[PDB]
């Protein structure tokens, strides 16, 4: 079942020669075509029809003006996709699916066409979907959940109002992570949403929420104060502080100098209240080139 | 005298069947000592591509690798320069240059190198060096429609590394060098 | 330019 690869990984090449009016045709005749292989070999054969899909649309755009529907053909490329991937679904699939589900959402984000935004936001529902309903693990709820603020924070396709509800689900969805540690770090990873991220009723301008920016990382930091173990509780205190530095060099007038007074006093309290170990030489190292970054332009106190 | 390749991103075969041309001309066994993998070679075929390139090969984990074991992190050294290796997709922003000094802080490594953003860049910042060689393939990226096949390796002298970066800008390979000396 | 490898 995993052998057919190169052969699919041969025909999306060559087939990359011809006409896109014809490449949908192909795509679709290999779509039932190799959805027939089963729930065994469609794991290795589908997602290279998903990224030629999306590659193929790319191309649609490049010729926006040899073509006055590239627009339709394009909501057709990505309901294909969509099809596509839900028949990976089907084969009880969790963790692909999702990814290409994310990758259709930025891909529609950079193209463009007409109602491309009801399509992103409709396969990032399905990447929401997929991560309550079948992903459990911990470790695979962090990382998908890195994936999906990740991926969320480039797309500039969205409106306020389409815009927040992916930024709120995030900001539960991170905050409802199984582990202590995993539930500190992803809501930490969820300010970039609300600083970097841009929507389209700003005219392309990032939201700017300095605000909003510090409610995570301060809930971020009273779950570090829950973590019952000193030696991660510290380095979760190392790492929300890189995150205040990080904001602050970024003109984030709401992250006042008196905040990273109070967090490193805390870090020189309880730094000491660990003994000896190669982890807790990483740990001083990390704390140390921290305070020597704060130290390279010597700005205020 | 050690040198090192240093690529990723190949994705083969969800958007790139092989290597170029010139490029697979170019890798032959022997002359790399080591090879530092960081993207998602997304099948265990071009991991032995690249065992069969070299002996020491370090891999791990990107987005997009069914592989089992390949790890999120890691840090190595080679020779004395302390060497991270991360894909960088849970670098956020994935090109983020602020975003990725802090991972070099927390690595404490001097020379932190990442990928998942398919663009070639090599810099020194804080005295620390940084390089993303980007996709060897050349393959698909959402953010990026112009994209250029790369690879990079890196000569470790004795506290010295010399970066050239092989390019298929058209149908020749173009080359350039970035050097840094330990802090 | 100088190469490790080929021209």
């Amino acid at each position: 079942f995993a052998d057919e690869q190169s052969l699919v990984g041969r025909f999306i090449h060559l087939l990359r020669s011809d006409d896109p009016d014809q490449q949908y045709l192909i795509l679709n005749t290999a779509r039932k075509h190799f959805g027939a292989g089963g729930n065994q070999r469609i794991r290795f054969t589908l997602p290279p029809l998903v990224f030629a899909a999306y590659q193929l649309a790319f191309r649609y755009k490049e010729n926006s003006q040899m073509d006055d529907k590239w627009e339709k053909k394009c909501q057709k490329i990505f309901s294909f996709a969509h099809q596509t991937i839900s028949a990976l679904i089907k084969a009880e699939l969790a963790e692909l699916p999702l990814r290409l589900f994310l990758q259709g959402a930025l891909a529609a984000g950079e193209i463009g066409f007409e109602n491309h935004e009801t399509v992103a936001y409709e396969f990032m529902s399905q990447a929401f979907s997929l991560y309550e309903d079948e992903i459990s693990d911990s470790k695979a709820q962090l990382a998908a959940i890195t994936l999906i603020i990740g991926t969320f924070e480039r797309m500039k396709c969205f409106s306020e109002e389409n815009h927040e509800p992916l930024r709120t689900q995030c900001a539960l969805a991170a905050s409802k992570l199984l582990k202590k540690p995993d539930q500190g770090r992803a809501v930490s990873t969820c300010a970039h949403l609300f600083w970097s991220g841009r929507n389209t009723d700003k005219n392309g301008e990032e939201l700017h929420g300095g605000k909003r920016v510090m409610e995570c990382l301060k809930k971020a930091l009273k779950i570090a104060n829950q973590c019952m173990d000193p030696s991660l509780q510290v380095q979760l205190f190392i790492e929300i502080l890189n995150r205040y530095i990080y904001f602050y060099e970024k003109e984030n007038d709401a992250v006042t100098i008196q905040v990273l007074n109070q967090l490193i006093q805390k870090i020189r309290e309880d730094l000491p209240n660990l003994e000896s170990s190669e982890e807790t030489e990483q740990i001083n190292k990390h704390f140390h080139n921290t305070l020597e970054h704060l130290r390279s332009r010597r700005e205020s106190p | 005298r050690m040198l090192v390749l240093v690529l990723g991103d190949l994705h083969i075969p969800h958007r790139c069947n092989s290597l170029p041309a010139k490029f697979k001309k170019l890798l032959v066994p022997g002359k790399i000592q080591h090879i530092l993998c960081t993207g998602n070679l997304c099948t265990k075929e071009s991991y032995d591509y690249l065992k069969t390139l070299a002996g020491d090969v370090h891999i791990v984990r990107g987005d997009f690798d069914e592989n089992l074991n390949y790890p999120e992190q890691k840090v190595v050294t080679v020779g004395q320069f302390k060497i991270g290796l991360i894909h960088g997709h849970q670098v956020i922003p994935w090109g983020d240059m602020a975003s990725l000094a802090l991972l070099q802080r927390q690595f404490d490594v001097d020379i932190l190198i990442s990928g998942h953003t398919h663009k070639f860049e090599a810099f020194e910042h804080e005295n620390k060096f940084y390089i993303n060689p980007g996709s060897a393939t050349g393959a698909y990226n959402a953010l990026e429609t112009n994209i250029i096949p790369s690879f990079v390796l890196m000569d470790i002298q004795a506290s010295t590394v010399v970066t050239y970066v092989y390019q298929l800008i058209g149908d020749d390979v173009k080359v350039e060098r970035i050097e840094y000396k330990k802090s | 330019f100088d190469d490790p490898l080929n021209a």
